[PDB]
């Protein structure tokens, strides 16, 4: 059934249907990628057009609020605040200062 | 932080569900119940190594 | 609520019991309630510290 999921963003949709009403199925995207507008067909990818070709109802996930999306789709206000940053190695060596004395 | 952007819960262009859903976002919000979400989820080996 | 100005262009932050009321958009600044307290005095170590 819809009890596998856990996480975040499930913890958050029961709460979603506790306070307005109703018992939520969640689906998968089968395309696996979340939304962008290509170059050559004017047409979307996954977490968008199943809501613009109304095969969905809510898209309850990392959705980030871009200026190109919510032209097409109406977001809410957010839920999490990010930005975008940049991950990389922590330097596992230490400097010589071979004096330090 | 390059910019700043955050999570919107999708609604199809149109849906009465926005609105019911944005005042809920908001009502978790001021109870802190997004707070314990995110400490719950986003906590675990914090990483000793660096003392 | 009675329609006297259109806009509400002011530090007007996102609350719960504002949005039953009015509508906002999204926002454009990001706050969070935080504390303003003084800095602590100045030690001043001495010359003759020793
Ligand atoms: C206080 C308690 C002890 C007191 C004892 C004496 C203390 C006072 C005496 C001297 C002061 C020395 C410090 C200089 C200034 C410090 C900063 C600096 O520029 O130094 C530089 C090094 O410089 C050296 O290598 C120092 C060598 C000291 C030799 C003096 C011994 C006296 C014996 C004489 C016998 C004659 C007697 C016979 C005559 C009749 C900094 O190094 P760096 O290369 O720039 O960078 C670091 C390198 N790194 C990048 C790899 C990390
Ligand atoms: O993408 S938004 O809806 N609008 C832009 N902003 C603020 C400008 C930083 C923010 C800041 C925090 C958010 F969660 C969302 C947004």
């Amino acid at each position: 059934g819809n009890d596998r999921f856990e996480g975040y963003c499930i913890d958050l949709l029961r709460e979603l249907s506790t306070i307005l009403g109703f018992t939520y199925e969640i689906r998968l995207v089968e395309d696996g990628k979340y939304g962008a507008q290509d170059d050559v067909n004017g047409q979307w990818n996954g977490m968008v057009r199943e809501l613009i070709d109304h095969k969905a109802d809510l898209a309850v996930a990392p959705l980030a609020i871009t200026y190109v999306r919510e032209k097409v789709i109406d977001f809410s206000k957010p839920f999490m605040t990010l930005g975008i940053s940049i991950l990389y190695r922590k330097p596992n060596g230490t400097n010589p200062g071979v004096f330090s004395f | 932080l390059i910019d700043s952007k955050g999570y919107g819960v999708g609604t199809p262009m149109g849906s009465p569900y926005r609105d019911k859903i944005t005042i809920a976002i908001l009502q978790l919000q001021e109870e802190g119940k997004l707070h314990m979400m995110k400490e719950k989820w986003w906590r675990g080996n914090g990483c000793p190594e660096e003392e």
